[PDB]
């Protein structure tokens, strides 16, 4: 099963790509 | 020197911002400056998006125990990999690198009560290297900080 840092850094991933295409 | 002249330079601006966000961050008192665009525009974005971090993973954020810098480091390290584990790198992932950082900071201060001026240059120093070490080369590729960020954020 998944980890609680897994789950941080693929939340910030899905931050990070969200913003990517707010700002396109 | 060793890394040549424009690998020092990128690694000096990226080392320049990721201090000068986290000093932001902090509330760190700054003394008439006049931050580059570059600055400018991070510290609007990155803080932004720290807010939505820091509002979208509370339930996670508030089980960390960011007891020492030493802990930082390796909480930041590990969700670094988790995070780029895809091999995507993209604008929008690289402002959420000096805000998480930012969230690290803040923990750090909060354990803590005080931070010391070693504890924010510590993690700006980290932050940097990560930033410089895996994202560098995509950064001179995609138009550097004056005209790939600053294009991108604020046209």
């Amino acid at each position: 099963p998944n980890s609680i840092l897994g789950q941080v850094g693929r939340q910030l991933a899905l931050i990070g790509d969200d913003i990517n295409r707010r700002y396109d | 020197g060793p890394l040549g002249s424009m690998a020092e330079s990128e690694l000096m601006h990226i080392h320049s911002l990721a201090e000068h966000y986290l000093q932001y961050v902090l509330q760190v008192p700054a003394f008439e400056s006049a931050p580059s665009q570059a600055c400018r525009v991070l510290q609007r974005v990155a803080f932004s998006v720290q807010k939505e971090v820091e509002k979208n993973l509370k339930s996670y954020l508030d089980d960390f125990h960011v007891e020492s810098i030493d802990t930082a480091r390796i909480i930041f390290n590990q969700v670094m990999e988790k995070e780029f584990e895809d091999g995507i790198i993209n604008w929008g992932r690289i402002v959420t690198i000096f805000a998480f950082g930012g969230v690290l900071l803040k923990k750090l201060k909060q354990e803590q009560i005080a931070l010391d001026v070693s504890a924010y240059k510590q993690v700006s120093s980290f932050v940097a290297e990560f930033i410089m070490n895996n994202t560098g080369e995509w950064i001179r590729q995609n138009g550097g900080w004056e005209d790939g960020f600053i294009k991108k954020f604020e046209p």
